[PDB]
RNA sequence: GGACCUGGCGGUGCUUCAUAUCCCUCUAGAGGAGCCUGUUCUGUAAUCGAUAAACCCCGAUCAACCUCACCACCUCUUGCUCAGCCUAUAUACCGCCAUCUUCAGCAAACCCUGAUGAAGGCUACAAAGUAAGCGCAAGUACCCACGUAAAGACGUUAGGUCAAGGUGUAGCCCAUGAGGUGGCAAGAAAUGGGCUACAUUUUCUACCCCAGAAACGAUAGCCCUUAUGAAAUAAGGGUCGAAGGUGGAUUUAG
């Protein structure tokens, strides 16, 4: 009956049940036909209806553009892979929110790292899903931040977390703009990171959230090997750790008194002078220890002398 | 309760209303005063214990069946203290004593007891234990240990004031079963002396 | 838990008016109510049918003013003028609010054989008294 | 801001347009008569006083908003603006400082009026500090500036007297002095007269009160006044009684005859009456029975 | 496996309370008899749903037919309906509620702490918290500011109803749909809740409380009459003169 029918949004949200479609629609059209002049047609002053194949007509071309309104809902978007599909740490969320500051953050890319599923136990409701996430901002020239934000909903987690990364930025000094200066050994906790500068189109031989970080800051030649725990969370903290802790040429040679040259192979017996003393130059040379106390690494050793064999080390990647 | 917390109880006493206290009289006349309960009156016949008796004695609200009650009760207890004067001596007119108003509260004097009897539980099993009781509490004893023996069923056909003259003049002359009772409330602390280390209190 | 006319709080956005954020304890507190006719007072006899023509009139108004209607309808009842008052918001073309005002016009004047007025009162967007 | 100040405007127009609209072109048009012309103009009909239609300025309209602290160079006018309780850490400092230069020299505002005057939310113990600080203000022998600081800082009391409503004594009938006094207890009504002399005489609804009071406890409840106040045989009382049962009817009649002799006796013995409680209404009326209940409070069966 | 975080538990400690809820206490009842009415079980060819607190005079502010969806028998095919179904799924639901709640918490958006883990954020003579919004509160109704109502958020129990209606999923259309007529609601028994009693403060009569007289108890069974109805359940009168002697453990309410 007319007076027991009730309203869609009533029973679509009884037929969806998410608690525990009609634009398609002119207001005058009927499947009779009795076009009228307020409708439809607009206001010579005659009624009228239409013919049978001018009804069907209309009907197909309506029915037409339904099944034209249900492809244009099914589409395939195109997400961009993160290290795997179906998978978000390579995920490239936006540039971060414009500030309320009148700032923009527009050099900025974000890139998600860890999304995890983390649960903690409430008196009324039980398990309480809440995601946390991790995420790296950087703009290609240094500067570059990560933090974590933890919410209820993935994009609320995604939002917190960007914005609270470009709020806790880092600086990233760089050798040639393409390298770090040396080679830096960190343990931060439990992960032991060794990075190794590399010369020019060695490329991002580093673990995935290493060359995501590295590209983020402008890192391009640098070799990582980590070990211990490879947990996330202190793999990108120790990891700016030892970047913001890098010593360069010009604090070495203000530190030492020293000029700093460079010798390369393939100039050859050519000395480069890269840093300068910025104020007196020290007289008595170095002191030449003979056989220095170093603390070498096992597995350096073991590659130098080739006793290293393994069949998984330089293996034939994609690019960086 | 349909009265604010502000509102105090009332006082009728005309001795207090004849005449330290004056900053007690002033916050009086300060604050808010209850009306007056129907029970009360200021007459001086009046005896707050016979007052509380009746309404005991009181059932389903018939406090006219109450009043009634003790109306023929003390009117017999009268009589028959008359007639005891009319059949006397000289020197038995002059110790018997027939103001029913008096006769109650002696009887009730002597009817209340001393010590009470209350369950503690020590380990798995009670323990009665002596206790000493306030005097509301044994006031209320006496005056419900007198109703509970004229409603004890025992007396047939006999009706409430023949019961309760006869059980009050008992009690007067310390005997009955009301005074019965509270010698055996003795006997019973009597037995269980050593047990009344258990209170804490 | 009491749900009879309450709308329930998400997380604080969702646009609601007065009369549909208001509980059904404020009735006449703070409410009102939406139709007036004296059928529901002590001495009468036609109220039955004043109410099984307040449901058809509500549906109908639903049905026939599709989508412009903002919030429920003031169906008013003096004599014999039904008046039907409505909120309509701006979105049409005001050849077809007039249209259909003459159409509902008409039909329920033959319908419910009383004349019946419709007053109209056109608003920009759906007025939101709080977000819950 | 542009908005009050249009509502004003808006405000002053609409009050002009009302007073035209009822019958008031003269210009003065006062608040009163407002709320009387628009509540004819609308009929409310809401329980609600504030769901009720409203006509005041908008000042009375919206709320407090406050002034901006800061200029178009940063820089808060406010020395304590950092603290984010500029005007209550500002009142601080000058009742300190009153307290301080007083001692090298030798009822009260609710926190919520407290909130009002400073515009700023304000925590229970801040205000309670304040308190004690002017306390100690007061129990320090101050001046007079230090006097109006309190005094702009303390309210009214609105204090109420207790003295009993005598009412007048009317010289009628044919040459005798009554009162006509009423009394209501548990749905019964009692409107009673009694004449100053007559000896002891009662005529509740032409009847005597041993016949329309044969129990002796409505007797007892119709002696207890005049057996307070001592004037047992010496007045005549006739009273007309509707509604009730036995008792509640005796205390009725009960209380006019108390709120009657209040008339016919001195002001001091009246206050002792009262204080003996016989001038005020017994509000213990009937409760209602509930929806799922026995009665009034009793209950149904097993429930744990 | 080691160490934690949060929550729940503890026949877990200290301290302070509860007051008709915790005990001692106060009053009146249940559990013992009869009757009424639900439920279990048995029975019938004979609905369904509720079923610790939060079922048990519950859907029903109510079944002789009707209601009715049950059964028996006999009939209808575009069937009141551009059919319908009281078919299953309350673990798809909306809808309207119970319970904690005779609570005060829930919290968008931020910020900080924890080497940036799960998480946490307390000291007014103040050590990192700030808070929109919901709730309590406040404001309303009744006779007051008191009391009683109403109100009590997020969530808990996949807590109750697809049978109030709507409805997604699966099914039927010779059927599981539709109509007509007639029956179904009986106790070897048990149990929940009410009503009346076992009398003397009682019973009958007048009075509606100053008398007279006794010295008990079915609203059950049977008969007659009446009300309403097509067709008796209810009411009155007659008849009869049950069991019953104030009820253990336990328990309810104020
Ligand atoms: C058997 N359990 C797993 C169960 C299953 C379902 N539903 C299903 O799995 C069926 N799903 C299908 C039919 C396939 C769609 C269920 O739907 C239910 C339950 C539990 C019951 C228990 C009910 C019970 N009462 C009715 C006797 C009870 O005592 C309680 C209780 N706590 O008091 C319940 O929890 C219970 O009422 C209940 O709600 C149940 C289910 O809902
Ligand atoms: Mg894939
Ligand atoms: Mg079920
Ligand atoms: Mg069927
Ligand atoms: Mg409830
Ligand atoms: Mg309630
Ligand atoms: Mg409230
Ligand atoms: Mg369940």
């Amino acid at each position: 009956s007319f007076f027991t029918k009730l309203t869609a949004d009533e029973l679509w949200k009884g037929a969806l049940a998410e608690t525990g479609l009609n634009r398609g629609q002119i207001i005058g059209e009927g499947r009779y036909g009795f076009l009228w002049p307020g409708l439809n047609v607009p206001l010579v002053q005659t009624i009228a209806q239409r013919s049978k194949e001018e009804q069907e007509k209309v009907e197909a071309d309506m029915i037409q553009q339904r099944e034209e309104w249900d492809r244009k809902k099914k589409m395939k978007v195109k997400r961009e892979r993160g290290w795997s599909g179906n998978s978000w740490g390579g995920i490239s969320l936006g540039p971060p929110d414009p500030g309320p500051c009148g700032e923009t953050y527009e050099d900025f890319d974000t890139r998600i790292l860890e999304v995890r599923n983390v649960f903690t136990m409430t008196a009324k409701e039980g398990r309480k899903k809440s995601i946390r996430v991790l995420v790296a901002v950087g703009n290609g020239k240094g500067a570059a931040g990560f933090s974590i934000g933890k919410a209820t909903d993935r994009m609320d987690a995604f939002r917190k977390a960007k914005n609270r990364a470009v709020h806790h930025l880092h600086y990233i000094e760089r050798y040639e703009d393409h390298t770090i200066f040396h080679d830096i050994s960190l343990r931060f906790k439990r992960t032991h990171i060794k990075m190794k500068k590399q010369p020019k189109g060695y490329g991002l031989r580093c673990h995935r959230a290493i060359i995501t970080i590295c590209r983020l800051i402008g890192i391009k030649d640098m070799y990582a090997k980590v070990s211990g725990s490879i947990n996330m969370l202190s793999l990108t903290q120790g990891l700016f750790r030892g970047l913001s802790r890098q010593e360069t040429h010009q604090q070495l040679a203000d530190k030492k008194g020293l000029h700093v040259v460079e010798i390369r192979e393939e100039c050859g017996p050519l000395p480069i002078v890269v840093a300068s003393p910025r104020g007196p130059l020290r007289k008595d040379p170095e002191p030449e220890d003979e056989v220095p106390d170093v603390k070498l690494d096992w597995e350096d050793v073991k590659t130098a002398q080739g006793m290293k064999r393994s069949v998984w080390s330089n293996l034939k990647r994609a690019a960086t | 309760s349909r009265y604010s917390p502000e509102f105090k109880d009332p006082l009728i006493d005309k001795e207090y209303y004849r005449k330290e206290e004056k900053y007690v009289r002033e916050l009086k006349k300060t604050q808010l005063i209850k009306a007056a309960p129907a029970g009360k009156t200021s007459s001086v016949f009046e005896d707050p214990v016979i007052s509380k008796f009746t309404n005991m004695m009181m059932i389903g609200g018939n406090k006219v069946l109450a009043r009634s009650l003790m109306i023929q009760t003390l009117e017999a207890v009268k009589r028959k203290q008359f007639e005891k004067y009319h059949a006397a001596s000289a020197e038995e007119q002059a110790t018997i004593e027939r103001n029913p108003y008096t006769i109650f509260h002696q009887a009730l004097k002597n009817c209340e007891p001393m010590i009470g009897l209350v369950p503690i539980l020590k380990g798995g099993r009670f323990y009665q234990v002596p206790v000493p009781l306030p005097d509301r509490r044994r006031r209320f004893l006496a005056m419900k240990w007198m109703i509970t023996e004229c409603r004890d069923k025992k007396h047939q056909r006999t009706l409430m004031p023949e019961k309760l003259s006869h059980k009050l003049l008992e009690a007067f002359h310390n005997q009955g079963p009301v005074i019965k009772r509270k010698h055996d409330l003795h006997k019973m602390a009597e037995a269980n002396r050593a047990l009344a280390h258990y209170r804490w209190w | 838990k009491n749900r009879a006319a309450r709308v329930r709080v998400s997380k604080g956005d969702k646009p609601v008016t007065y009369e549909e954020a208001h509980a059904p304890h404020y009735i006449a507190h703070r409410k009102g109510w939406l139709s007036l006719h004296t059928g529901n007072l002590d001495g009468e006899d036609h109220a039955a049918e004043r109410t099984v023509e307040d449901v058809f009139l509500r549906k109908f108004m639903w049905g026939t003013f599709p989508g412009c209607l903002a919030d429920q309808l003031v169906l008013k009842r003096r004599g014999n003028q039904l008046e039907i008052c409505a909120v309509v918001l701006r979105q049409l073309s005001p050849h077809k609010y007039y249209f259909l005002v003459g159409y509902s016009e008409t039909l329920l004047s033959y319908f419910y054989k009383c004349p019946v007025r419709l007053h109209l009162q056109t608003v920009p967007s759906k007025v939101v008294y709080k977000y819950l | 801001e542009d908005f009050i100040k249009k509502q004003i405007e808006e405000f002053n127009i609409g009050k002009r347009h009302l007073a035209n609209m009822m019958g008031e072109d003269p210009e003065t048009f006062t608040q009163e008569d407002i709320d009387r012309a628009i509540a004819y103009l609308f009929p409310s009909g809401l329980f609600e006083k504030r769901a009720r239609p409203v006509m005041k300025h908008p000042e009375q309209i919206f709320p407090r908003q406050r002034a901006i602290q800061w200029g178009e160079d940063g820089r808060p006018f406010h020395y304590l603006f950092y603290t984010g309780k500029q005007s209550y850490y500002s009142l601080m400092h000058d009742v300190y400082g009153m307290l301080l230069n007083l001692e090298k020299h030798q009822r009260w505002l609710i926190k919520e009026e407290l909130e009002e005057m400073l515009v700023e939310k304000l925590s229970d113990l801040d205000y309670m500090q304040f308190i004690r600080l002017l306390e100690k203000l007061l129990t320090s022998q101050c001046g007079a500036a230090e006097e109006e600081f309190v005094q702009r800082f303390r309210r009214s009391v609105t204090l109420e007297s207790k003295k009993q409503l005598i009412e007048p004594v009317q010289y009628d009938e044919q040459g005798m002095a009554f009162s006509k006094s009423e009394g209501k207890r548990k749905t019964a009504k009692a409107e009673a007269i009694v004449y100053k002399h007559g000896s002891g005489r009662i005529k509740v609804n032409g009847i005597d009160y041993q016949l329309y009071f044969p129990i002796t406890q409505d007797r007892e409840q119709l002696m207890f006044p005049f057996h307070f106040v001592d004037r047992l045989g010496k007045h005549d009382v006739t009273c007309t009684v509707s509604g009730g049962g036995r008792s509640a009817q005796a205390g009725a009649i009960r209380l006019a005859m108390a709120k009657a002799l209040c008339s016919f006796v001195t002001e001091d013995e009246v206050e002792w009456m009262r204080q003996a409680g016989l001038l005020t209404t017994d509000p213990r009326v009937r409760e209602r029975k509930k929806p799922g209940q026995e009665g009034a409070r009793r209950k149904f069966t097993w429930k744990k």
